[PDB]
Protein backbone atom coordinates (compact mmCIF):
# COMPACT_ATOMS: atom_id res chain seq x y z
CA UNK A 1 0.00 0.00 0.00
CA UNK A 2 1.56 2.94 -1.16
CA UNK A 3 -1.09 5.59 0.54
CA UNK A 4 -4.22 5.28 2.49
CA UNK A 5 -6.48 8.04 2.72
CA UNK A 6 -9.90 8.75 3.65
CA UNK A 7 -11.71 10.75 0.57
CA UNK A 8 -15.52 12.30 1.30
CA UNK A 9 -16.09 11.64 4.42
CA UNK A 10 -20.62 12.83 4.30
CA UNK A 11 -23.62 12.03 3.39
CA UNK A 12 -24.19 14.91 1.32
CA UNK A 13 -27.19 16.91 2.42
CA UNK A 14 -25.08 16.60 6.04
CA UNK A 15 -22.01 17.26 4.06
CA UNK A 16 -22.96 20.81 3.59
CA UNK A 17 -24.53 21.54 6.59
CA UNK A 18 -21.46 20.39 8.54
CA UNK A 19 -18.96 22.72 6.38
CA UNK A 20 -21.74 25.28 7.04
CA UNK A 21 -21.86 24.82 10.71
CA UNK A 22 -17.78 24.20 10.84
CA UNK A 23 -17.29 28.23 9.41
CA UNK A 24 -19.93 29.86 11.66
CA UNK A 25 -18.64 28.43 14.64
CA UNK A 26 -14.95 29.16 13.52
CA UNK A 27 -15.85 33.09 13.07
CA UNK A 28 -17.51 33.28 16.28
CA UNK A 29 -14.14 31.93 17.94
CA UNK A 30 -12.36 33.77 15.55
CA UNK A 31 -14.04 37.05 16.59
CA UNK A 32 -13.74 35.80 20.58
CA UNK A 33 -9.73 35.79 20.37
CA UNK A 34 -9.58 38.42 18.00
CA UNK A 35 -11.39 40.95 20.80
CA UNK A 36 -9.42 39.91 23.46
CA UNK A 37 -6.36 40.15 21.91
CA UNK A 38 -7.29 43.59 20.84
CA UNK A 39 -8.24 44.55 24.10
CA UNK A 40 -4.62 43.85 25.12
CA UNK A 41 -3.06 46.03 21.92
CA UNK A 42 -5.23 48.75 23.61
CA UNK A 43 -3.86 48.19 27.10
CA UNK A 44 -0.37 47.64 25.48
CA UNK A 45 -0.72 51.16 24.00
CA UNK A 46 -2.42 52.81 26.85
CA UNK A 47 0.95 51.68 28.59
CA UNK A 48 3.61 53.25 25.79
CA UNK A 49 1.93 56.27 26.46
CA UNK A 50 1.73 56.34 29.67
CA UNK A 51 5.72 55.83 29.70
CA UNK A 52 6.08 58.21 26.32
CA UNK A 53 5.08 61.23 28.02
CA UNK A 54 6.98 59.94 31.06
CA UNK A 55 10.16 60.40 28.90
CA UNK A 56 8.85 63.16 27.35
CA UNK A 57 8.35 64.95 30.82
CA UNK A 58 11.70 63.75 31.68
CA UNK A 59 13.18 65.31 28.75
CA UNK A 60 11.17 68.82 28.79
CA UNK A 61 12.14 68.88 32.49
CA UNK A 62 16.64 68.45 31.42
CA UNK A 63 15.76 70.57 28.64
CA UNK A 64 14.06 73.51 30.61
CA UNK A 65 16.79 72.77 33.07
CA UNK A 66 19.90 73.66 30.43
CA UNK A 67 17.29 76.50 29.33
CA UNK A 68 17.37 77.96 32.25
CA UNK A 69 14.42 79.41 33.85
CA UNK A 70 13.28 81.37 30.99
CA UNK A 71 12.55 78.30 29.12
CA UNK A 72 10.59 77.23 31.53
CA UNK A 73 8.78 80.20 31.58
CA UNK A 74 7.17 80.69 28.03
CA UNK A 75 6.84 76.84 27.90
CA UNK A 76 4.30 77.83 30.14
CA UNK A 77 2.86 80.39 28.24
CA UNK A 78 2.74 78.24 25.05
CA UNK A 79 0.61 75.30 27.25
CA UNK A 80 -1.72 78.24 28.58
CA UNK A 81 -2.57 79.15 24.97
CA UNK A 82 -2.65 76.02 23.64
CA UNK A 83 -4.93 74.98 26.51
CA UNK A 84 -6.90 78.01 26.17
CA UNK A 85 -7.53 77.64 22.73
CA UNK A 86 -8.70 74.18 23.57
CA UNK A 87 -11.20 75.65 26.25
CA UNK A 88 -12.48 77.82 23.44
CA UNK A 89 -12.21 76.74 20.01
CA UNK A 90 -13.85 78.70 17.55
CA UNK A 91 -13.81 81.71 15.38
CA UNK A 92 -15.00 82.84 12.15
CA UNK A 93 -14.40 85.35 9.41
CA UNK A 94 -17.43 88.15 7.60
CA UNK A 95 -17.29 88.74 4.49
CA UNK A 96 -18.97 91.66 2.57
CA UNK A 97 -21.69 90.61 0.14
CA UNK A 98 -21.59 88.92 -3.38
CA UNK A 99 -23.62 89.56 -6.34
CA UNK A 100 -26.11 87.45 -8.13
CA UNK A 101 -25.87 86.84 -12.13
CA UNK A 102 -27.78 89.23 -14.24
CA UNK A 103 -28.21 89.61 -17.96
CA UNK A 104 -26.73 92.42 -19.18
CA UNK A 105 -28.19 94.54 -22.24
CA UNK A 106 -25.76 96.33 -25.03
CA UNK A 107 -26.88 99.50 -25.67
CA UNK A 108 -27.06 100.20 -29.21
CA UNK B 1 61.92 59.54 -44.28
CA UNK B 2 62.47 55.97 -42.86
CA UNK B 3 64.15 52.61 -44.46
CA UNK B 4 61.66 50.07 -44.98
CA UNK B 5 62.78 47.34 -43.90
CA UNK B 6 65.50 48.30 -41.34
CA UNK B 7 63.78 50.46 -39.26
CA UNK B 8 59.97 50.48 -38.04
CA UNK B 9 58.05 53.69 -36.61
CA UNK B 10 55.94 52.65 -33.83
CA UNK B 11 53.48 55.67 -33.81
CA UNK B 12 51.80 56.22 -30.03
CA UNK B 13 48.78 58.91 -29.50
CA UNK B 14 50.47 60.85 -27.28
CA UNK B 15 46.48 62.12 -27.20
CA UNK B 16 44.98 61.57 -23.13
CA UNK B 17 42.61 58.65 -23.60
CA UNK B 18 39.99 57.69 -21.00
CA UNK B 19 40.24 54.10 -19.26
CA UNK B 20 37.84 52.78 -16.55
CA UNK B 21 39.01 50.46 -14.08
CA UNK B 22 36.54 48.36 -12.12
CA UNK B 23 37.93 47.33 -8.80
CA UNK B 24 35.73 46.12 -6.10
CA UNK B 25 37.50 47.07 -2.84
CA UNK B 26 36.69 46.48 0.78
CA UNK B 27 36.15 49.83 3.07
CA UNK B 28 38.00 49.66 6.97
CA UNK B 29 34.12 48.91 7.71
CA UNK B 30 34.81 45.20 5.76
CA UNK B 31 31.73 46.61 2.98
CA UNK B 32 32.38 45.35 -0.31
CA UNK B 33 32.45 48.77 -2.42
CA UNK B 34 32.62 48.96 -6.29
CA UNK B 35 34.23 51.94 -7.56
CA UNK B 36 35.29 52.07 -11.12
CA UNK B 37 38.23 54.47 -11.66
CA UNK B 38 38.00 56.87 -14.51
CA UNK B 39 41.06 57.87 -15.29
CA UNK B 40 42.69 59.68 -18.43
CA UNK B 41 46.12 59.91 -19.15
CA UNK B 42 49.06 60.16 -21.61
CA UNK B 43 52.35 59.23 -22.25
CA UNK B 44 54.91 61.74 -21.53
CA UNK B 45 56.30 62.61 -25.22
CA UNK B 46 59.88 62.62 -24.13
CA UNK B 47 59.90 59.05 -22.26
CA UNK B 48 58.63 57.12 -25.06
CA UNK B 49 61.39 55.10 -25.91
CA UNK B 50 61.78 54.01 -22.29
CA UNK B 51 58.50 53.10 -22.18
CA UNK B 52 58.60 50.89 -25.12
CA UNK B 53 61.47 49.62 -24.05
CA UNK B 54 60.59 48.70 -20.22
CA UNK B 55 56.97 48.08 -20.64
CA UNK B 56 56.45 47.87 -23.91
CA UNK B 57 53.05 48.83 -26.54
CA UNK B 58 50.63 47.72 -24.18
CA UNK B 59 51.49 49.55 -21.67
CA UNK B 60 48.32 51.13 -20.61
CA UNK B 61 47.32 47.49 -20.10
CA UNK B 62 49.96 46.20 -18.06
CA UNK B 63 50.65 48.99 -15.90
CA UNK B 64 47.33 50.76 -15.61
CA UNK B 65 45.24 48.11 -13.93
CA UNK B 66 47.95 46.85 -11.46
CA UNK B 67 48.79 50.18 -10.04
CA UNK B 68 45.05 51.26 -10.20
CA UNK B 69 43.98 48.71 -8.18
CA UNK B 70 46.85 48.78 -5.39
CA UNK B 71 46.50 52.14 -4.73
CA UNK B 72 42.73 52.32 -4.90
CA UNK B 73 42.57 49.21 -2.32
CA UNK B 74 45.39 50.95 -0.18
CA UNK B 75 43.42 54.27 0.15
CA UNK B 76 40.12 53.35 0.71
CA UNK B 77 41.08 50.80 3.75
CA UNK B 78 41.84 53.65 4.85
CA UNK B 79 38.18 54.86 5.27
CA UNK B 80 34.95 53.67 6.22
CA UNK B 81 32.24 52.67 4.18
CA UNK B 82 30.14 56.36 5.29
CA UNK B 83 33.02 58.50 4.95
CA UNK B 84 33.07 57.19 1.38
CA UNK B 85 29.97 58.67 0.46
CA UNK B 86 30.45 62.26 1.98
CA UNK B 87 34.17 62.28 1.35
CA UNK B 88 34.51 61.49 -1.96
CA UNK B 89 36.38 64.14 -3.34
CA UNK B 90 38.81 63.77 -0.66
CA UNK B 91 39.61 60.27 -1.47
CA UNK B 92 39.47 61.22 -5.09
CA UNK B 93 42.21 63.98 -4.52
CA UNK B 94 44.44 61.19 -2.52
CA UNK B 95 44.17 58.60 -4.94
CA UNK B 96 44.95 61.30 -7.60
CA UNK B 97 48.41 62.34 -6.31
CA UNK B 98 49.28 58.90 -5.00
CA UNK B 99 48.48 57.67 -8.58
CA UNK B 100 50.10 60.24 -10.28
CA UNK B 101 53.17 60.30 -8.28
CA UNK B 102 53.57 56.51 -8.90
CA UNK B 103 52.78 56.91 -12.86
CA UNK B 104 55.68 59.40 -13.20
CA UNK B 105 57.93 56.33 -12.57
CA UNK B 106 56.52 55.03 -15.53
CA UNK B 107 56.13 58.12 -17.76
CA UNK B 108 52.71 58.39 -17.40
CA UNK B 109 51.03 61.72 -16.82
CA UNK B 110 47.06 61.73 -15.54
CA UNK B 111 45.39 64.46 -16.44
CA UNK B 112 42.39 63.40 -14.14
CA UNK B 113 41.50 60.69 -11.90
CA UNK B 114 38.00 60.60 -10.76
CA UNK B 115 35.76 57.77 -8.65
CA UNK B 116 33.31 57.02 -10.91
CA UNK B 117 29.92 55.23 -9.68
CA UNK B 118 30.01 53.70 -6.25
CA UNK B 119 28.36 51.25 -5.56
CA UNK B 120 26.59 48.05 -6.44
CA UNK B 121 24.01 49.34 -8.92
CA UNK B 122 21.64 48.04 -6.62
CA UNK B 123 22.95 49.86 -3.94
CA UNK B 124 22.95 52.79 -6.71
CA UNK B 125 18.98 53.58 -5.96
CA UNK B 126 19.23 52.52 -2.51
CA UNK B 127 21.83 54.49 -1.04
CA UNK B 128 20.25 57.66 -2.72
CA UNK B 129 16.92 56.64 -1.70
CA UNK B 130 17.61 56.44 1.77
CA UNK B 131 19.64 59.18 1.96
CA UNK B 132 16.81 61.09 0.22
CA UNK B 133 14.01 60.16 2.71
CA UNK B 134 16.44 61.58 5.52
CA UNK B 135 16.98 64.25 3.49
CA UNK B 136 13.36 65.05 3.15
CA UNK B 137 12.35 64.17 6.66
CA UNK B 138 15.38 66.61 8.04
CA UNK B 139 14.48 69.34 5.77
CA UNK B 140 10.94 69.37 7.09
CA UNK B 141 12.18 69.63 10.37
CA UNK B 142 14.04 72.53 9.45
CA UNK B 143 10.68 74.10 8.19
CA UNK B 144 9.36 73.51 11.39
CA UNK B 145 12.54 75.50 13.41
CA UNK B 146 12.21 78.07 10.23
CA UNK B 147 8.59 78.44 10.94
CA UNK B 148 8.51 78.57 14.74
CA UNK B 149 11.10 81.25 14.80
CA UNK B 150 8.85 82.97 12.17
CA UNK B 151 6.51 82.81 14.46
CA UNK B 152 7.89 84.41 17.36
CA UNK B 153 9.64 87.01 15.53
CA UNK B 154 6.09 88.11 14.23
CA UNK B 155 4.94 87.94 17.83
CA UNK B 156 7.42 90.37 18.87
CA UNK B 157 7.02 92.39 16.19
CA UNK B 158 3.20 92.77 17.03
CA UNK B 159 3.81 93.57 20.32
CA UNK B 160 5.85 96.52 19.36
CA UNK B 161 4.18 97.56 17.14
CA UNK B 162 0.96 97.46 19.42
CA UNK B 163 3.07 99.06 21.49
CA UNK C 1 9.68 17.13 6.61
CA UNK C 2 11.66 19.99 4.58
CA UNK C 3 11.84 20.36 0.47
CA UNK C 4 14.64 22.22 -0.57
CA UNK C 5 16.50 22.76 -3.86
CA UNK C 6 20.11 23.17 -3.89
CA UNK C 7 21.62 25.75 -6.66
CA UNK C 8 25.09 24.98 -7.17
CA UNK C 9 27.63 26.48 -10.07
CA UNK C 10 30.68 24.68 -10.52
CA UNK C 11 33.95 24.32 -12.83
CA UNK C 12 36.54 21.66 -12.53
CA UNK C 13 40.10 22.35 -11.62
CA UNK C 14 42.10 22.45 -14.95
CA UNK C 15 45.02 21.00 -12.67
CA UNK C 16 43.35 17.75 -11.46
CA UNK C 17 41.32 17.14 -14.86
CA UNK C 18 43.57 13.62 -15.75
CA UNK C 19 42.38 12.76 -12.16
CA UNK C 20 39.04 13.16 -12.42
CA UNK C 21 38.94 11.39 -15.45
CA UNK C 22 40.81 8.54 -14.16
CA UNK C 23 38.87 8.31 -10.87
CA UNK C 24 35.54 9.56 -12.13
CA UNK C 25 35.12 9.54 -16.20
CA UNK C 26 33.77 11.93 -18.46
CA UNK C 27 30.25 11.89 -16.39
CA UNK C 28 31.74 13.53 -13.40
CA UNK C 29 29.07 15.99 -12.83
CA UNK C 30 26.16 13.94 -12.75
CA UNK C 31 28.02 11.14 -10.71
CA UNK C 32 29.86 12.65 -8.28
CA UNK C 33 27.81 15.76 -7.35
CA UNK C 34 24.07 14.85 -6.50
CA UNK C 35 25.24 11.88 -3.90
CA UNK C 36 27.93 14.37 -2.40
CA UNK C 37 24.91 17.51 -2.18
CA UNK C 38 22.20 15.13 -0.90
CA UNK C 39 24.83 13.76 1.74
CA UNK C 40 25.87 16.91 2.67
CA UNK C 41 22.43 18.98 2.56
CA UNK C 42 21.05 16.03 5.26
CA UNK C 43 23.86 16.14 7.24
CA UNK C 44 23.76 19.92 7.31
CA UNK C 45 20.03 20.08 8.08
CA UNK C 46 19.43 17.59 10.78
CA UNK C 47 21.11 19.62 12.96
CA UNK C 48 18.74 22.58 12.64
CA UNK C 49 15.26 23.29 13.33
CA UNK C 50 12.24 24.06 10.99
CA UNK C 51 11.69 27.06 12.49
CA UNK C 52 15.78 27.84 12.02
CA UNK C 53 15.80 27.25 8.85
CA UNK C 54 13.35 29.91 8.01
CA UNK C 55 15.33 32.46 9.96
CA UNK C 56 19.07 31.19 9.19
CA UNK C 57 18.87 30.55 5.46
CA UNK C 58 21.98 32.09 4.86
CA UNK C 59 23.63 30.29 7.74
CA UNK C 60 22.77 27.32 6.56
CA UNK C 61 23.67 27.86 2.87
CA UNK C 62 27.00 29.41 3.81
CA UNK C 63 27.37 25.87 6.12
CA UNK C 64 26.49 23.72 3.30
CA UNK C 65 28.54 26.01 0.90
CA UNK C 66 31.81 25.43 2.83
CA UNK C 67 31.21 21.44 3.78
CA UNK C 68 30.49 21.07 -0.02
CA UNK C 69 33.46 23.26 -0.73
CA UNK C 70 35.78 20.93 1.10
CA UNK C 71 34.07 17.54 -0.33
CA UNK C 72 34.33 18.84 -3.73
CA UNK C 73 37.84 20.05 -3.39
CA UNK C 74 38.79 16.52 -2.95
CA UNK C 75 37.02 15.71 -6.07
CA UNK C 76 38.96 18.16 -7.99
CA UNK C 77 35.70 20.82 -8.33
CA UNK C 78 35.31 23.47 -7.51
CA UNK C 79 32.46 25.77 -6.51
CA UNK C 80 31.64 28.74 -7.70
CA UNK C 81 28.35 29.62 -5.40
CA UNK C 82 25.63 27.30 -3.71
CA UNK C 83 22.25 28.80 -2.38
CA UNK C 84 19.07 27.37 -1.18
CA UNK C 85 16.40 27.85 -3.62
CA UNK C 86 12.82 27.26 -2.61
CA UNK C 87 12.38 25.92 0.68
CA UNK C 88 8.76 24.51 1.39
CA UNK C 89 5.53 22.44 1.98
CA UNK C 90 3.03 22.62 -0.44
CA UNK C 91 0.04 24.29 0.96
CA UNK C 92 2.59 24.54 4.17
CA UNK C 93 4.47 27.15 1.95
CA UNK C 94 1.94 29.49 1.35
CA UNK C 95 0.83 29.36 4.77
CA UNK C 96 4.64 30.53 5.56
CA UNK C 97 4.59 33.00 3.41
CA UNK C 98 0.89 34.99 4.62
CA UNK C 99 1.76 34.71 8.27
CA UNK C 100 5.77 36.24 7.58
CA UNK C 101 4.01 38.77 5.02
CA UNK C 102 1.78 39.67 7.96
CA UNK C 103 3.84 39.46 10.94
CA UNK C 104 5.98 41.68 8.92
CA UNK C 105 3.68 44.75 8.45
CA UNK C 106 2.07 44.55 12.17
CA UNK C 107 5.88 44.75 13.23
CA UNK C 108 6.49 47.69 11.10
CA UNK C 109 3.18 49.62 11.88
CA UNK C 110 4.27 48.96 15.65
CA UNK C 111 7.52 51.29 14.44
CA UNK C 112 5.38 53.76 13.43
CA UNK C 113 3.41 54.66 16.11
CA UNK C 114 6.25 54.58 18.57
CA UNK C 115 8.24 56.81 16.28
CA UNK C 116 5.37 59.41 15.69
CA UNK C 117 5.24 59.21 19.60
CA UNK C 118 8.86 60.42 19.49
CA UNK C 119 8.78 62.88 17.08
CA UNK C 120 5.24 64.26 18.93
CA UNK C 121 7.29 64.03 21.84
CA UNK C 122 10.20 66.05 20.27
CA UNK C 123 7.58 68.73 18.75
CA UNK C 124 6.14 69.53 21.92
CA UNK C 125 9.72 70.25 23.85
CA UNK C 126 10.92 72.39 21.01
CA UNK C 127 7.89 74.48 21.29
CA UNK C 128 8.32 74.86 24.87
CA UNK C 129 11.68 75.84 23.86
CA UNK C 130 10.25 78.36 20.94
CA UNK C 131 7.90 79.66 23.79
CA UNK C 132 10.57 80.33 26.28
CA UNK C 133 13.09 82.55 24.12
CA UNK C 134 10.27 83.88 22.62
CA UNK C 135 9.50 85.23 26.39
CA UNK C 136 12.72 85.90 26.64
CA UNK C 137 12.98 88.13 23.70
CA UNK C 138 10.10 89.65 24.03
CA UNK C 139 10.52 91.03 28.06
CA UNK C 140 14.20 92.07 26.50
CA UNK C 141 12.53 94.12 23.46
CA UNK C 142 9.77 95.30 26.18
CA UNK C 143 13.44 97.99 26.78
CA UNK C 144 10.99 100.06 24.23
CA UNK C 145 9.60 101.48 27.18
CA UNK C 146 6.40 100.75 29.45
CA UNK C 147 4.57 101.73 26.27
CA UNK C 148 5.92 98.93 24.37
CA UNK C 149 4.14 96.60 26.88
CA UNK C 150 1.10 98.23 27.07
CA UNK D 1 -5.24 44.64 34.47
CA UNK D 2 -3.96 47.60 32.69
CA UNK D 3 -4.09 49.55 35.81
CA UNK D 4 -1.77 47.21 36.70
CA UNK D 5 0.30 46.84 34.49
CA UNK D 6 0.84 50.45 34.18
CA UNK D 7 1.46 50.59 37.67
CA UNK D 8 4.04 48.08 37.58
CA UNK D 9 5.45 49.93 34.68
CA UNK D 10 5.53 53.01 36.29
CA UNK D 11 7.68 51.35 39.18
CA UNK D 12 10.18 49.83 37.03
CA UNK D 13 10.00 53.55 34.58
CA UNK D 14 10.51 55.31 37.73
CA UNK D 15 8.70 58.72 39.22
CA UNK D 16 9.70 60.38 36.01
CA UNK D 17 7.00 58.24 34.21
CA UNK D 18 4.06 58.55 36.78
CA UNK D 19 4.68 62.02 36.16
CA UNK D 20 4.34 62.35 32.62
CA UNK D 21 1.70 59.63 32.12
CA UNK D 22 -0.57 61.80 34.67
CA UNK D 23 -0.30 64.84 32.57
CA UNK D 24 -0.58 62.73 29.22
CA UNK D 25 -4.03 61.38 30.83
CA UNK D 26 -4.82 64.90 31.96
CA UNK D 27 -4.30 66.63 28.74
CA UNK D 28 -6.83 63.79 27.02
CA UNK D 29 -9.35 64.06 29.43
CA UNK D 30 -9.26 67.76 29.05
CA UNK D 31 -8.98 66.95 25.52
CA UNK D 32 -12.19 65.12 25.01
CA UNK D 33 -13.49 67.43 27.67
CA UNK D 34 -13.30 70.05 25.23
CA UNK D 35 -13.22 68.96 22.05
CA UNK D 36 -13.46 71.28 18.47
CA UNK D 37 -11.67 72.10 15.66
CA UNK D 38 -11.51 75.28 13.54
CA UNK D 39 -9.56 76.31 10.71
CA UNK D 40 -7.78 78.99 9.70
CA UNK D 41 -9.07 81.15 6.38
CA UNK D 42 -7.79 82.48 2.65
CA UNK D 43 -9.91 85.36 1.31
CA UNK D 44 -11.09 85.81 -1.85
CA UNK D 45 -13.62 86.75 -4.43
CA UNK D 46 -14.49 85.72 -7.85
CA UNK D 47 -12.99 88.25 -10.57
CA UNK D 48 -14.51 89.53 -14.15
CA UNK D 49 -13.85 88.65 -17.07
CA UNK D 50 -13.86 91.34 -19.55
CA UNK D 51 -13.42 91.15 -23.58
CA UNK D 52 -10.73 93.14 -25.20
CA UNK D 53 -11.19 94.48 -28.74
CA UNK D 54 -8.15 94.32 -30.62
Amino acid sequence: LDDVSLTHLTFGKEFTEAVEAKQVAQQEAERARFVVEKAEQQKKAAIISAEGDSKAAELIANSLATAGDGLIELRKLEAAEDIAYQLSRSRNITYLPAGQSVLLQLPQ
Amino acid sequence: FLIPWVQKPIIFDCRSRPRNVPVITGSKDLQNVNITLRILFRPVASQLPRIFTSIGEDYDERVLPSITTEILKSVVARFDAGELITQRELVSRQVSDDLTERAATFGLILDDVSLTHLTFGKEFTEAVEAKQVAQQEAERARFVVEKAEQQKKAAIISAEGDS
Amino acid sequence: MVNISLRVLSRPNAQELPSMYQRLGLDYEERVLPSIVNEVLKSVVAKFNASQLITQRAQVSLLIRRELTERAKDFSLILDDVAITELSFSREYTAAVEAKQVAQQEAQRAQFLVEKAKQEQRQKIVQAEGEAEAAKMLGEALSKNPGYIK
